[PDB]
RNA sequence: GGCUAAUCCCCCAUGUGGACCCGCCCCUUGGGGUGUGUCCAAAGGGCUUUGCCCGCUUCCGGAUGGGCCCGCGUCCCAUCAGCUAGUUGGUGGGGUAAUGGCCCACCAAGGCGACGACGGGUAGCCGGUCUGAGAGGAUGGCCGGCCACAGGGGCACUGAGACACGGGCCCCACUCCUACGGGAGGCAGCAGUUAGGAAUCUUCCGCAAUGGGCGCAAGCCUGACGGAGCGACGCCGCUUGGAGGAAGAAGCCCUUCGGGGUGUAAACUCCUGAACCCGGGACGAAACCCCCGACGAGGGGACUGACGGUACCGGGGUAAUAGCGCCGGCCAACUCCGUGCCAGCAGCCGCGGUAAUACGGAGGGCGCGAGCGUUACCCGGAUUCACUGGGCGUAAAGGGCGUGUAGGCGGCCUGGGGCGUCCCAUGUGAAAGACCACGGCUCAACCGUGGGGGAGCGUGGGAUACGCUCAGGCUAGACGGUGGGAGAGGGUGGUGGAAUUCCCGGAGUAGCGGUGAAAUGCGCAGAUACCGGGAGGAACGCCGAUGGCGAAGGCAGCCACCUGGUCCACCCGUGACGCUGAGGCGCGAAAGCGUGGGGAGCAAACCGGAUUAGAUACCCGGGUAGUCCACGCCCUAAACGAUGCGCGCUAGGUCUCUGGGUCUCCUGGGGGCCGAAGCUAACGCGUUAAGCGCGCCGCCUGGGGAGUACGGCCGCAAGGC
RNA sequence: UUCCCGGGCCUUGUACACACCGCCCGUCACGCCAUGGGAGCGGGCUCUACCCGAAGUCGCCGGGAGCCUACGGGCAGGCGCCGAGGGUAGGGCCCGUGACUGGGGCGAAGUCGUAACAAGGUAGCUGUACCGGAAGGUGCGGCUGGAUCCUUUCU
């Protein structure tokens, strides 16, 4: 059992991209699908596919990065520079609407689960709802 | 600590002990001199430092420093304890305020006169 | 003892109505209605005297103020771990405005506690305030709200209300009066005194205002209050002048003796006019009251100041207080002289032992300025208790290891609920304060008016992603089945050879042993070296590893029994059954303890021989406990990977142990070495993380004092926690 | 080229850095200081059992033993429960004082050694155990945080 599945996703992504892997698999949940879909829509991943590994469902996340660079260390600027959990089991964090973070001066996002569904901080504010603060990406 | 651990045990606020029991929380205590003597200072220096054993209104006997050049104090003179200690001296935790009670100020001192308790002289 | 009035007490009546028993009805804890029965009312006074007033009585509402009850929040110590006899409930009753063990009687045997009861310590609580970027920390003077007390302790009486600060009773301590029988007090009201203390004010003015009590009023009372006084205690406003004035006086300081500095600073010229003198002179005050009207609405009229001749306006008018800290670094400001580890400085670092920007003075300078410093204390910096926002291989810090209790945490899909979560409305969130705006004292301080915001909690409504719950599915976790393994994993029995020591015997003879060198010691009663035989105790050479097993401690000859863990394969069963774990419990090297055994070698202590200046040692010869067994204690450790457990994720290379596979090699599970990314203070770690993440436990907060003291708990003790 | 002296290069351990003529441990004696523990006394608060008990409310009596009476009852008075406080015996806390005392600081590093740091000259450290003027030595077991592959103190 993963204790936090959602984190395990976020991290799978973290390590994945930090080696510039082209794609990575995470065990599939509809919720994870949702989170992903937000990233995709926000330009953070390339997109993802539902897929099958040894007959068990995964979602395959295809990662994007910047150009190649010059000087020593040609390695590309990450597109997800930073991705982290906020709510975790065993400390659950919920913001009301007025308490919804703005992130990296607007240049980042926060993904909240709400009774209106999974939305970006901007999305949630425009919808005028709060909820469980799932993670921040930038 | 886990968060749950903090919810259980918490964090310990840490208190500081007062460098001065002039008690009362008071800024000064009055006392009487007991012994007025001289003492040699700690390892890095040498001098003869002037001190009084004082018996305070606050019930305590304490050694106090007598700052400045000259001094008039002797066995029965009553004095004011202002606190702040002397570093290169053994167990001297407070200074005597000069100018108050049987402490005279420092004769002829022209310079930082309110420390040392001397009045502004006139000029010609 | 006698007389007497009333709005004082009583009796009979009237019964709008109300109270009480009982019945019914509605409503639902004792709310409302109704019926019979019983019980219950009153007080007069004034006049502009046939009506009006101020009152009285019963009842129903209102308003205002309260009582009681509940959810939640509300300091420190667990070195306080158990507390409980009206204690916990029940019935009946007493008591009250009212619920209630509030109190009593009888009955039952309960109630509370690691979600911290009980105990100890401290403490009025709050609106707010201080600080902080915030989160947070600290605080609760003044003003407003609540509580509690009124010399200490109890108690009730009157009353709508008290268990009453200037009411009552009693006990106690104290003061005072006394004719010694007995009495009188109670400033934590305003002032004031005294004591204590570093320290906190006038025995002022006034009832004019606002407010309060009584009165139909006129009024009376009001140390509530409105004012004044003292204190640089705070805050704000303002003064000690403004303009000109030298290549720049004297004095003083420095000087390379040329000069530099204080410096336009002074002197001086002109101007303004704090102080102060004169004249005017408030607002706050219009009611109550009187008059018309109707004692109403409305209209008209009169009186009334403590602050105070104050503020303010007008006139006149004098160049009119500056001080304190500092100038080594942090920190803005440097030179001379004096002093010579002295005298002294000092917040830390540290200055002073003859060239001192660090002591002391001076010149100069920096900073604030009617202040400036100091002391104390709070927040700050301190991300140094880390929620925001720290950590634990070697810096402080992983529990010696396990088992699991509470508790924390919980894979994939579906549906219901909608508790957490989120949203809308609403109620509350007093005033003051904070904030914004306009405004009023010439400004400000201070003050007024308006506005905004807002956590929390109550109610109604809504959402359902996530968290929970219920229901129902799944198999990727977990366990199980079958099959194949490896192993010093454990307990009990047995049993095998090598060596040591001893005994017996043979043969053999002058030494052996031991050291740097020696000696002690042993040997002619025949040792050492050699052969044979017996006894006994302990430990298992080679295999053996750079190996394996185990949670740890630890575990090595062979055999049998008993028994624990574990890896792989097949993908068969269960279907989330999962991870962690305070406490508890169990285990726990060595040494040590108790009882009884055993005792070959070794060996603390000890006995000797050496060495040394000594030698309570290192070296040599002996040797007791012990080392071994059984049973019972002990609970420690460099109990070391100095690295908690579990899971998921992140290049490889190479060596190995053990499975499976089409057996260059591949695929699991362990052990090693280099190393990607990455981490790290470095050293180093790196799919056996010290990397990236989640869950949970343990622990850390400078060194010494100190693993000490005290307390408690273990233990036979030693000692442990 | 072993040894003595001086020296060069590489490497290694270090707790040295006025740098091995370096660093550094413990015991002792008598002063003086400020702490901490502390029997015995002295004061306080508290709790338990027992005995005494004001005031007051409540309960009962209230009687040819008092007052009023419309004879219904009322008052006085008495008695009892509770009860502030007091007494005796005890457990606990706190304050004061205090005999006696542990460890520390200053005298002076004074004294004896030389235990640790370099292979510290017997590698160290460690739990334990015995022993010794003292650092310490020794036994057992453990650790690496151990160098390299005669004895001979101090500065
Ligand atoms: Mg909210
Ligand atoms: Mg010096
Ligand atoms: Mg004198
Ligand atoms: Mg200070
Ligand atoms: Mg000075
Ligand atoms: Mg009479
Ligand atoms: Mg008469
Ligand atoms: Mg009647
Ligand atoms: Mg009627
Ligand atoms: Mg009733
Ligand atoms: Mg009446
Ligand atoms: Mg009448
Ligand atoms: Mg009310
Ligand atoms: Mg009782
Ligand atoms: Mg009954
Ligand atoms: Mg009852
Ligand atoms: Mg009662
Ligand atoms: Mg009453
Ligand atoms: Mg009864
Ligand atoms: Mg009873
Ligand atoms: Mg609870
Ligand atoms: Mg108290
Ligand atoms: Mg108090
Ligand atoms: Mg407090
Ligand atoms: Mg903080
Ligand atoms: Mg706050
Ligand atoms: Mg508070
Ligand atoms: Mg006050
Ligand atoms: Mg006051
Ligand atoms: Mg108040
Ligand atoms: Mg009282
Ligand atoms: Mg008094
Ligand atoms: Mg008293
Ligand atoms: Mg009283
Ligand atoms: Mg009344
Ligand atoms: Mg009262
Ligand atoms: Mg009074
Ligand atoms: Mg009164
Ligand atoms: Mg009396
Ligand atoms: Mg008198
Ligand atoms: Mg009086
Ligand atoms: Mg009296
Ligand atoms: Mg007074
Ligand atoms: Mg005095
Ligand atoms: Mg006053
Ligand atoms: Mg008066
Ligand atoms: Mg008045
Ligand atoms: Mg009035
Ligand atoms: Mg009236
Ligand atoms: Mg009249
Ligand atoms: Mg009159
Ligand atoms: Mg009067
Ligand atoms: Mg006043
Ligand atoms: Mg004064
Ligand atoms: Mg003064
Ligand atoms: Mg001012
Ligand atoms: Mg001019
Ligand atoms: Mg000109
Ligand atoms: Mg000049
Ligand atoms: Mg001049
Ligand atoms: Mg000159
Ligand atoms: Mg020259
Ligand atoms: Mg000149
Ligand atoms: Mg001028
Ligand atoms: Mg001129
Ligand atoms: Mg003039
Ligand atoms: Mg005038
Ligand atoms: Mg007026
Ligand atoms: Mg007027
Ligand atoms: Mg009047
Ligand atoms: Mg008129
Ligand atoms: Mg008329
Ligand atoms: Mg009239
Ligand atoms: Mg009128
Ligand atoms: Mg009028
Ligand atoms: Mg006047
Ligand atoms: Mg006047
Ligand atoms: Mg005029
Ligand atoms: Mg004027
Ligand atoms: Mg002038
Ligand atoms: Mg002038
Ligand atoms: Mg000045
Ligand atoms: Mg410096
Ligand atoms: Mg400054
Ligand atoms: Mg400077
Ligand atoms: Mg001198
Ligand atoms: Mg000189
Ligand atoms: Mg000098
Ligand atoms: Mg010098
Ligand atoms: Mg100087
Ligand atoms: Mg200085
Ligand atoms: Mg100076
Ligand atoms: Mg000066
Ligand atoms: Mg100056
Ligand atoms: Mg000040
Ligand atoms: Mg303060
Ligand atoms: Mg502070
Ligand atoms: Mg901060
Ligand atoms: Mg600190
Ligand atoms: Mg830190
Ligand atoms: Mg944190
Ligand atoms: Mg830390
Ligand atoms: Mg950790
Ligand atoms: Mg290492
Ligand atoms: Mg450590
Ligand atoms: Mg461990
Ligand atoms: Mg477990
Ligand atoms: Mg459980
Ligand atoms: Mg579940
Ligand atoms: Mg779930
Ligand atoms: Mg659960
Ligand atoms: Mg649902
Ligand atoms: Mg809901
Ligand atoms: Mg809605
Ligand atoms: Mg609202
Ligand atoms: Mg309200
Ligand atoms: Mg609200
Ligand atoms: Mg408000
Ligand atoms: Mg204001
Ligand atoms: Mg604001
Ligand atoms: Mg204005
Ligand atoms: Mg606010
Ligand atoms: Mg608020
Ligand atoms: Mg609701
Ligand atoms: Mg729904
Ligand atoms: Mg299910
Ligand atoms: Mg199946
Ligand atoms: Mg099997
Ligand atoms: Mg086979
Ligand atoms: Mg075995
Ligand atoms: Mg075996
Ligand atoms: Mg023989
Ligand atoms: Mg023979
Ligand atoms: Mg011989
Ligand atoms: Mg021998
Ligand atoms: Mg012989
Ligand atoms: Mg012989
Ligand atoms: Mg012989
Ligand atoms: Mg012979
Ligand atoms: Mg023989
Ligand atoms: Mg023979
Ligand atoms: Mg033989
Ligand atoms: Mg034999
Ligand atoms: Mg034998
Ligand atoms: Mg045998
Ligand atoms: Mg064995
Ligand atoms: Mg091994
Ligand atoms: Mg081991
Ligand atoms: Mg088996
Ligand atoms: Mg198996
Ligand atoms: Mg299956
Ligand atoms: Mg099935
Ligand atoms: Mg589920
Ligand atoms: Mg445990
Ligand atoms: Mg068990
Ligand atoms: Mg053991
Ligand atoms: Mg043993
Ligand atoms: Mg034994
Ligand atoms: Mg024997
Ligand atoms: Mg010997
Ligand atoms: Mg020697
Ligand atoms: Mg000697
Ligand atoms: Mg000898
Ligand atoms: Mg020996
Ligand atoms: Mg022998
Ligand atoms: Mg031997
Ligand atoms: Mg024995
Ligand atoms: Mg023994
Ligand atoms: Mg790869
Ligand atoms: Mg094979
Ligand atoms: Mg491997
Ligand atoms: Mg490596
Ligand atoms: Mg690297
Ligand atoms: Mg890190
Ligand atoms: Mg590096
Ligand atoms: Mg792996
Ligand atoms: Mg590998
Ligand atoms: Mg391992
Ligand atoms: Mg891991
Ligand atoms: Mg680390
Ligand atoms: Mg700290
Ligand atoms: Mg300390
Ligand atoms: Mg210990
Ligand atoms: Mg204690
Ligand atoms: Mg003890
Ligand atoms: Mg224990
Ligand atoms: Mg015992
Ligand atoms: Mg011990
Ligand atoms: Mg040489
Ligand atoms: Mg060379
Ligand atoms: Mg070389
Ligand atoms: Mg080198
Ligand atoms: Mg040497
Ligand atoms: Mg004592
Ligand atoms: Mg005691
Ligand atoms: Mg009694
Ligand atoms: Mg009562
Ligand atoms: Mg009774
Ligand atoms: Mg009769
Ligand atoms: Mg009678
Ligand atoms: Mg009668
Ligand atoms: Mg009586
Ligand atoms: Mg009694
Ligand atoms: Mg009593
Ligand atoms: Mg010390
Ligand atoms: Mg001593
Ligand atoms: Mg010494
Ligand atoms: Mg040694
Ligand atoms: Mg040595
Ligand atoms: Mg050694
Ligand atoms: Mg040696
Ligand atoms: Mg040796
Ligand atoms: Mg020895
Ligand atoms: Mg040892
Ligand atoms: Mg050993
Ligand atoms: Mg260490
Ligand atoms: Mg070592
Ligand atoms: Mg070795
Ligand atoms: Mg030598
Ligand atoms: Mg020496």
């Amino acid at each position: 059992m993963l204790t936090d599945p959602i984190a395990d996703m976020l991290t799978r992504i973290r390590n994945a991209t930090r080696v510039y892997k082209e794609s990575t698999d995470v065990p599939a949940s509809r919720f994870k699908e949702e989170i992903l879909r937000i990233l995709a829509r926000e330009g953070f991943i390339k997109g993802y596919e539902r897929v099958d590994v040894d007959g068990k469902p995964y979602l395959r996340v295809y990662l994007k990065y910047g150009p190649r660079r010059q000087g020593p260390d040609p390695r590309p600027e990450q597109v997800i520079h930073h991705i982290r959990r906020i709510s975790k089991p065993g400390r659950r964090v919920y913001v009301g609407v007025k308490e919804i973070p703005r992130v990296r001066r607007g240049l980042g996002i926060a993904i909240l689960s709400t009774s209106k569904g999974v939305l970006t901080d901007r999305e949630a504010r425009k919808l005028g709802v709060g909820g469980e603060l799932i993670c921040e990406v930038w | 600590p886990t968060i749950n651990q903090l919810v259980r045990k918490g964090r310990e606020k840490v208190r500081k002990k007062s460098k001065v029991p002039a008690l009362k929380g008071a800024p000064f205590r009055r006392g009487v001199c007991t012994v007025v003597r001289t003492v040699t200072p700690k390892k890095p220096n040498s001098a003869l430092r002037k001190v009084a054993k004082v018996r305070l209104t606050s019930g305590y006997e304490v050694t106090a420093y007598i700052p400045g050049e000259g001094h008039n104090l002797q066995e029965h003179s009553v004095v004011l304890i202002r606190g702040g200690r002397v570093k290169d001296l053994w167990g001297v935790r407070y200074h005597i305020v000069r100018g108050v009670y049987d402490a005279a100020g420092v004769k002829d001192r022209k310079k930082s006169r309110s420390k040392y308790g001397t009045k502004k002289p006139k000029e010609a």
